[PDB]
């Protein structure tokens, strides 16, 4: 019912860039907040970057907040996180999810409700 | 980052429990400690929100709570389709949005 | 100089006088008519600084940028070589267009302001 | 939509359209009478922000908790199934209540905010 | 207490019922030009508080020094031993001088303010 | 005249709580800001929690900030500092002061007035 | 913290001065350095406050002053019973509130 | 036609204070922000302070922050820098420059449009 | 500090190019790129401002760019007069206001 598919490059080398992008069918896109999260090959999750559901607020973890752009097109039912610099330690799977934040009039989440399939990115 | 055991294990039907320690900055003063279940080669999914929720789909045998400094996972009636990497996520405030634990092989 | 002693002068240097129009401002039926006019008018010109954001300020910065299409001058020579008499008459075709995207900047701030403090 | 075009929306959609009515509030001696009174309605009003530390903003949050006996409905319910019509209704015993309390913690919070001036 | 209750209270108490005078500020010819006149005393002073940059505010700390030779009574023996209705007629000779200050204050406040709004 | 006596727990192990109490009695509680200062059993003073004459308004060291709790009820009298975590390094004669702030209508104080007996914590 | 001298002492009513030093951002910017005198298996008691008052009831043999980063108590006419811990304590602004010195064993 | 001339003291020892000044010419001294900049005798140069045209709002750089004073009297279109504490790591050649800044109806700088000839501190 | 290379020269008539290279947070975010030369015994005198900009009288050999995190001032047609100690000076916004760089000798 609920689908999300990321859809992104492979293989940069570090100082260039690369953009990737979640593709949301089955919900109403522009309800809720979407949040990307990244996994290196031989560890566990960590957060990556957080957008609201109208998109004008955004939130970073401090070790991408200089290098990566997050934006979504609430019409175009699409998240997209542009990153540059790409250094070694980035090679990871990111995945895009909904869930992290609610815009007060809703109830509160502070949970990452549904995952996409993810993509690997490789520096 | 968040403590967890490194393998967890059990006989098939036993309840076994994975633990998940963080500090008062976190665990401690917000109640919001997901859990999530990622099968090898899959995304992990949700199996618990806020500190005793359960999303809808999800069996009953699945249960956590939090005390301290310290929430947990119990999975009652252990099944071999359970075994999979378990991940706890703390909400940290709004100067660190989460925080998650090292994976814990059940 | 005192009210409007500054009408002539470059628009930098009058806006070190704006406190003192502002205090011209507010300072038989036909006279208690003009009377409740003058305090409908004042009362506009506030609830229009209210809905903008800038409420009680005589100089209030905000997030709308210049489309340059409404004026093309040099910052400078706005400032600097240009009256508010003449600046009113070059920009009048564009006013409301300038107060219609403050109102809706102010908007978006409010909801922000509210999801930010939403965040426990 | 125009003036009270969100009247049958749901409270979370009528939140967009707030500069729309605030705009039309202000906008033969019977006459001047009414205007006056208009006047001093609006001025009523506005003091009232005032005094709960509100001032020039149409979304304002405060530190009053929600008692629950005052309406015990969901969040969600409240802002997606209903009107602010109904709304008002529903809460229309517990208003002066909940200005009271408004009051009290905006003059506990000027104190403080005193206190942590004064401060070397 | 209610209206005026606290009127011959020491000063320090008093100010704890601030609300409470102004609410009860705004609260055939003649007495229309009556209300018209309580309006714009309403409004000239809170012109002023804007001007000072106090907007809707009760309490209001700003940044222009005591003189001293306004008042030389100590701290506590205002705040402690004396009235409103005292210090009022105490300082009333020195209450343009004080205004005049304040102003100055706010307008040099607000272009320090633009001025560190511009730096990139 | 003035008075301060402070009442608590005894021996406390790592990872407990204790409460301490401190009982004001000769002077308008109400009047005065309150504050607690603790001494090693080697060391000299150092100061740990302040809060104001009201109650509302309150400030801490930082190596207490997310484990003890200063509050006080102006009605009994009574100051109190509820304690959590409790390290070793918590040790101490914990005293109570009169002293230490002055709300705004007040002359300057920057000083602690006057000094409770004490109470030893022990860890 | 301040600096203090580990030990003073002198003959009986010769005038002995305890300095204590610290740092522009605390004596230096603040006229608040307060004195304490701790007996032995006592409370301490205010002594000086601000930088050159005196409480009531405390004798005229204890004064002090500031110059610079450093403060200092002269305690004329040395007595027997003025030997004591005496700590300094500096205000040193709304981020950290009160540094004390080590004590001076007079 | 555009002239600054520094002029202060020369050989302080550590602990002490030396006030240098800055007189301009050449310009209107008020319609320009000025700062100070120093250059060690064997480095580069480096930023020390700044002040706005007007002469209310002032920025230093961290090292200086609680020891010099940066003041400025446009009727006597004279630039000073009062220095305390003047340790060996401080001894440069001084110099007062105009720019650096402008009053947000100026446009912008950002860079040091006119230098002095400079004076040596000593320590 | 930004950095710039210890030592640049080349043959007379030659275009000299002396790069300055900072980080994301100066020369990246914003381009206020400011280019000084500095004669041994005299003051610093602006050659360059904002990132392509030149001051009036000065001669139009000295040009310059930015790309990145990395700016550059080339001289073309080098005279045996501009050999001169270079500095950058980066704008580093509200908190760092400028950064230079160490000089170049040319
Ligand atoms: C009028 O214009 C002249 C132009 O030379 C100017 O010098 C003068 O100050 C102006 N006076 C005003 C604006 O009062
Ligand atoms: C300038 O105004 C025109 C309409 O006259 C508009 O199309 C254009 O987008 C505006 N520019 C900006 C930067 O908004
Ligand atoms: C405005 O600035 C441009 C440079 O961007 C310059 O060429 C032009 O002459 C300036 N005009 C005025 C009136 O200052
Ligand atoms: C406004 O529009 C009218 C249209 O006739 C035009 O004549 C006038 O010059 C315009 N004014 C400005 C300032 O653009
Ligand atoms: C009226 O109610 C219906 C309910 O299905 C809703 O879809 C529609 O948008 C509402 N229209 C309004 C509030 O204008
Ligand atoms: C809710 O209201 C009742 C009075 O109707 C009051 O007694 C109770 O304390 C209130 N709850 C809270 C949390 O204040
Ligand atoms: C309100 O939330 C509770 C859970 O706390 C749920 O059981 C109930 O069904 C909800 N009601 C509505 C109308 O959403
Ligand atoms: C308000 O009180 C009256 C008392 O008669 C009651 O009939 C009415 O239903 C109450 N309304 C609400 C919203 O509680
Ligand atoms: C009136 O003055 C007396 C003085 O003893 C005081 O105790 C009392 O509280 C005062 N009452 C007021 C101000 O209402
Ligand atoms: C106090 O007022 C007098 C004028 O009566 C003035 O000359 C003096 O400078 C004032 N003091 C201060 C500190 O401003
Ligand atoms: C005011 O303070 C001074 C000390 O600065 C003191 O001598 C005087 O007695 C005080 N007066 C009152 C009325 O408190
Ligand atoms: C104000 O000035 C008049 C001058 O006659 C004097 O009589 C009166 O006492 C003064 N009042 C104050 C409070 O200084």
């Amino acid at each position: 019912e609920v689908q999300l598919v990321e859809t992104g490059g492979g293989l940069v080398q570090p100082g260039g860039s690369l953009k990737l992008s979640c593709r949301a069918s089955g919900y109403t896109f522009s309800s809720f907040a979407m949040s990307w999260v990244r996994q290196a090959p031989g560890k566990g999750l960590e957060w990556v970057s957080l957008i609201n559901d109208r998109g004008g607020l955004t939130f970073y973890v401090d070790s991408v907040k200089g290098r990566f752009t997050i934006s979504r097109d609430n019409s175009k039912n699409t998240l997209s996180l542009q990153m540059h610099s790409l250094r070694d330690g980035d090679t990871a799977v990111y995945y895009c999810a909904t869930g992290g934040m609610s815009s007060a009039l809703q109830s509160s989440k502070y949970y990452f409700d549904f995952w996409g399939q993810g993509a690997l990115v490789t520096v | 980052a968040l403590t967890q055991p490194p393998s967890v294990s059990g006989s098939p039907g036993q309840s076994v429990t994975i633990s998940c320690t963080g500090t008062s900055s976190d665990i401690g003063s917000y109640n919001y400690v997901s859990w999530y279940q990622q099968h090898p080669g899959k995304a992990p999914k949700l199996m618990i929100y806020d500190v005793t929720q359960r999303p809808s789909g999800v069996s009953d045998r699945f249960s956590g709570s939090k005390s301290g400094n310290t929430a947990s996972l119990t999975i009652s009636g252990l099944q071999a389709d359970d075994e999979a990497d378990y991940y706890c996520s703390a909400y940290a405030g709004r100067q660190t949005f989460y925080i998650f634990g090292g994976g814990t092989r059940l | 100089d005192g009210f409007l002693g500054a009408a002539g002068s470059t628009m930098g240097a009058a806006s070190m006088t704006l406190t003192v129009q502002a205090r011209n401002l507010l300072s038989g039926i036909k006279q208690l008519q003009a009377r409740v006019l003058a305090v409908e008018h004042y009362l506009r010109d506030q609830q229009l600084l209210g809905i903008w954001g800038c409420s009680g300020k005589l100089i209030c910065c905000t997030n709308v940028p210049w489309n340059s299409s409404w004026s093309n001058r040099n910052l400078s020579e706005i400032w600097d070589n240009m009256t508010w008499l003449q600046w009113d008459k070059e920009i009048s075709n564009y006013t409301q267009i300038i107060y219609g995207l403050l109102e809706e900047s102010q908007n978006q701030q409010e909801k922000n302001e509210q999801d930010l403090l939403a965040l426990d």
